[PDB]
């Protein structure tokens, strides 16, 4: 509806 | 919110040998 | 289509 | 490793009013 | 030395 | 060990 | 590898009114 | 908002050998 994450292949936050 | 997420991670994942 | 997590292959929080 | 992490979040946090 | 989480002020995994 | 996150003020992944 | 990070975010954050 | 994302990451990922 507002904001999201769709079709996201590989997610690495920091390292 | 999260749809079709392949391998999600947050922070730091590493290994040690010495 | 709502505020949740679907089709999420492997999740690592902090480590 | 996480150290001194002020407000951590991952995906989506919003609100509806209709 | 060891993989952990310290001084973490509020955590939201997904939502 | 090496790769980490230190002194991180506000962390917003996606939204 | 993050040090002295001030307001980290990724993707897009906004608000709606109408 | 993230759509059709192909290999997202933030900060730094590398490996050590010495």
């Amino acid at each position: 509806p507002l904001v999201n994450i769709y079709n996201c292949s590989g997610v690495q936050v920091g390292d | 919110t999260i749809y079709n997420s392949t391998g999600i991670q947050i922070g730091a994942y590493n290994y040690m040998e010495i």
